[PDB]
RNA sequence: UUAGACGUUCUGGGCCGCACGCGCGCUACACUGACGGAGCCAGCGAGUCUAACCUUGGCCGAGAGGUCUUGGUAAUCUUGUGAAACUCCGUCGUGCUGGGGAUAGAGCAUUGUAAUUAUUGCUCUUCAACGAGGAAUUCCUAGUAAGCGCAAGUCAUCAGCUUGCGU
């Protein structure tokens, strides 16, 4: 069903396509890509480190995520 | 081959039964902390004096009974009982395994369903 | 005969009854009334106990 | 200009504030850390295993902190919730009073509260003076 | 003198208001520091009987109430006064207690 | 930014104590498959064991998984309590064991016969596959199955 | 009917017994969620003198509970009843799964003269049906419906019930 460990052909695929989403969050990731929902949840602080996707507002039950640029 | 909590069968008989509730469960050992005056030496009386009919042979005579409510202990071993169900004596001939038991656990006091089919 | 009443009476329906009737159903036992629901309802209103709402 | 604790959200305090009692590593945590429920309302322990123990620490001491004096049987009162008993309705139940009373030891032994009179533990004078200086830092965190 | 008390407790709101008045009356009559009439909310005692014997019928319920009025005045006095205003204001349908001290 | 990128160590279902685990889990969860164990006494040997919690059943190398399988057969070498034992001064022994995978079928089948051949009141009632404790039968209960 | 009692009292048992049909309900079928930490907010009330009631605080214990004391005949103490839903942060991730907790095993306690046909509480283990319920049918118009707990009655012990109360 959904993949939870990422294999490297997950992680480019994760890189050069959530600059494409202009909303993205936990189900998003779920849905369009093929992720463990508690990789998403990684996934999104992984990709607030270093800015791809930039944050609107950060509550525990709801992450709402744009494209940074 | 048999032993109750780690002490062997003939260890069972050589001991009080003070010292074989301080191994039992908490039901058992709750009874006997607050066991005065529970009257129990009216039927052990007539237990051991039971067991002095038959010298060798067959079980001994049965020693009828109200207490349901009452813990076998390992001087009952070998006794024969019968347990009032509500209306009549059942005798029960008291198995070493039955430790820790109550005596109405082994008189049932209610014959079961058959429901139907009279035959 | 030394069993006659020997069966403990300190706790349950068995021990408190009404101080009216001697019953042992239906009995009020606030405030230390100890009447049964059917003679407090008869006797209320001279305890004191009125029904205003 | 001053600041006290009361100036300081609850959960930035107690985060901020069970941090600095970690790093100083005098706690006395018991054995048994490890292994509790925390209460016989709950299902399963907490789940940050290694330190869920000094955010009770600093979730009491902050408790002492506002009121004037509290003992084991207002914090088991506390800390308690609502049970799951399956088929049956959900009902209030204290939580754990072991757990309790350690950790008010441990507070008493680095010296943070008191016993009091009229009973309870109060907070103290170095309590005071320490509670409010990690209450100071924690508003100047940003930036 | 002496610090006094007197504690008031009744059924009947009428029955009680007047007797505190005539001690508050008696109080300065002769002056003295009066701590006067401090009311304590009233206690409502309910008994939520059903309403029946047998339980035939609509399950019907009545509530009876009786309500318990208490007041305390705090005096003060010289031990000769004390006694007859205590005895004089006896009225029925009000208990009133005299704590010494 | 938790992320991690191992490929190759990763393992599908695998068997501990004779029972299918599954791989894709988180390994406090995953342990309880096995029947004897459950959420809180998988958690407290991980503990014990020594085991990142927030790894898959994937992960934990063969000698991590001997490690748990020790600490799962003898608990209270390893300080466990014997509070959280299955059975504690069980039926014969007085030891305290934690009835594992097989064994709890088997002890459980050992219990209900030790009860049904004397003949107490528990035994007849297991024995007609009735509801043993003291609860109501006239309206509950029905569909046997 | 009234002495071999239909009076009364005592030991046991029954009222709870299960092929099955019905009525009132409780818990659910999960992500508007479960779990873990953290926040922290009521109102109605009840409570012991020749009797052991409500119990703070200290200590012990994983817990249930134990023990040493204390306050209260009460707008004074329990009690600000620090109730629960709720709120914040995190773990889970659409999988009868970490939903659900029936059934069952082993132990530790508490009330009671007495707990077996489990009184009840707790600890570990066991992990059932149930994926939103056919014909039918109930209650309800604003601080109402519904959700959520709390006190009291019954009580020695037992509340999935009721009478109220607030959120």
């Amino acid at each position: 069903q959904h993949a939870v460990i990422l294999d490297q052909e997950k992680y480019d695929r994760i890189l050069k396509e959530v600059p494409t989403y202009r909303y993205v969050s936990v189900s998003v990731l779920v849905d369009r890509l093929k992720i463990g929902g508690s990789l998403a949840r990684i996934a999104l602080r992984h990709l607030e480190k270093e800015g791809i996707i930039k944050p609107i507002s950060k509550h525990s039950k709801q992450a709402i995520y744009t494209r940074a640029t | 081959t048999h032993s109750y909590r780690g002490v062997d069968l003939e260890k069972l008989l050589e001991m009080s039964t003070e010292d074989f509730v301080k191994l039992a469960p908490a039901r058992v050992r709750r009874r006997f902390a607050r066991g005065m005056t529970s009257k129990p030496a009216g039927f052990m009386k007539k237990l051991r004096a039971a067991k002095l009919a038959a010298p060798e042979n067959e079980k001994p005579a049965p020693v009828r009974t109200h207490m349901r409510n009452m813990i076998i202990v390992p001087e009952m071993i070998g006794s024969v009982v019968g347990i009032y169900n509500g209306k009549a004596f059942n005798q029960v001939e008291i198995r070493p395994e039955m430790l820790g038991h109550y005596l109405g656990e082994f008189s049932i006091t209610y014959t079961p369903v058959r429901h139907g089919r009279a035959g | 005969e030394n069993v006659w009443f020997s069966h403990p009476r300190r706790y349950g329906k068995g021990s408190r009854q009404c101080r009216v009737c001697s019953s042992h159903t239906g009995l009020i036992r606030k405030y230390g009334l100890n009447i049964c629901r059917q003679c407090f309802r008869e006797k209320a209103n001279d305890i004191g106990f009125n029904k205003f709402r | 200009p001053g600041v006290s604790v009361r100036d300081v959200a609850a959960q930035d305090f107690i985060n901020a504030y069970a941090s600095f009692l970690q790093r100083q590593g005098k706690l006395e945590v018991p054995g048994y850390v490890d292994i509790v429920k925390t209460s016989s309302g709950n299902e399963m322990p907490p789940q940050d295993a290694e330190g869920w123990f000094y955010k009770r620490a600093a979730s009491v001491a902050r408790h002492i902190y506002m009121r004037k004096q509290v003992g084991v049987g207002k914090l088991n009162k506390l800390y308690g919730g609502a049970k799951s008993r399956g088929v049956r309705p959900y009902k209030h139940i204290d939580a754990s009073g072991s757990i309790n009373r350690k950790v008010l030891q441990a507070l008493e032994k680095i010296g943070i509260v008191e016993i009091s009179p009229k009973g309870g533990r109060r907070i103290s004078e170095n309590g005071q003076r320490d509670l409010d200086r990690i209450a100071a830092q924690t508003l100047e965190e940003d930036e | 003198i002496i610090k006094i008390r007197i504690t008031l407790t009744s059924t009947k709101v009428k029955q009680l208001e007047n007797v505190s008045s005539n001690i508050v009356k008696n109080a300065e009559q002769h002056n003295l520091v009066k701590k006067g009439p401090v009311r304590l909310p009233t206690k409502v005692l309910k008994i939520s009987t059903r309403k029946t014997p047998n339980g035939e019928g609509s399950k019907t319920w009545e509530t009876y109430e009786m309500r318990i009025h208490k007041r305390y005045i705090d005096l003060e006095a010289p031990v000769q006064i004390v006694k007859r205003i205590t005895q004089i204001t006896i009225e029925p349908g009000v208990d009133v207690e005299v704590v010494v001290a | 930014s938790l992320v991690v990128q191992e490929q190759g160590s990763f393992q599908h279902i695998l068997r501990l104590l004779n029972t299918n685990v599954d791989g894709n889990i988180k390994i406090v969860y995953a342990l309880t498959t096995i029947k004897g164990v459950g959420r809180r006494y998988s958690n407290l040997v991980c503990k014990k064991a020594d085991v990142d919690l927030h790894k898959r059943a994937g992960e934990l190398t063969q000698e991590e998984l001997e490690r748990i399988v020790q600490i799962m057969q003898n608990p209270t070498h390893y300080k466990i309590p014997a509070w959280f034992l299955n059975r504690q001064n069980d039926i014969t022994d007085g030891k305290d064991y934690h009835t594992l995978a097989n064994n709890v079928e088997s002890k459980l089948r050992d219990d209900l016969e030790r009860l049904k051949k004397i003949r107490a009141h528990r035994g007849i009632r297991h024995f007609w596959g009735l509801r043993v404790r003291g609860q109501h039968t006239k309206t509950t209960g029905r569909r046997r199955a």
